[PDB]
């Protein structure tokens, strides 16, 4: 259930929030809403055990 | 009033400082229908 964001193009100014989710792209070809090759999900579960 | 935001589109967050003749003058919520009002 607990989630964190590990992919962002820029940094964060202090005391700010971001609740949006998308499909991250780090290449020339855009993802266009498709989570396939070179298309990462920026929000990843911790997986606490 | 003045409408603040980055991209609107119900993706980022916005701000909706307005003004009227009533007592509740400021109403800040996540809205997308406020495009060009009058």
């Amino acid at each position: 259930n607990y989630l964190y964001r590990l992919f962002r193009k820029s940094k964060l100014k202090p005391f700010e929030r971001d609740i949006s989710t998308e499909i991250y792209q780090a290449g020339n070809k855009p993802c266009n809403g498709v989570a396939g090759p070179n298309c990462y999900s920026p929000l990843q579960s911790y997986g606490f055990r | 009033g003045w409408i603040f935001g980055t991209t609107l589109d119900s993706k980022t967050q916005s701000l909706l400082i307005v003004n009227n003749a009533t007592n509740v003058v400021i109403k800040v919520c996540e809205f997308q229908f406020c495009n060009d009002p009058f």
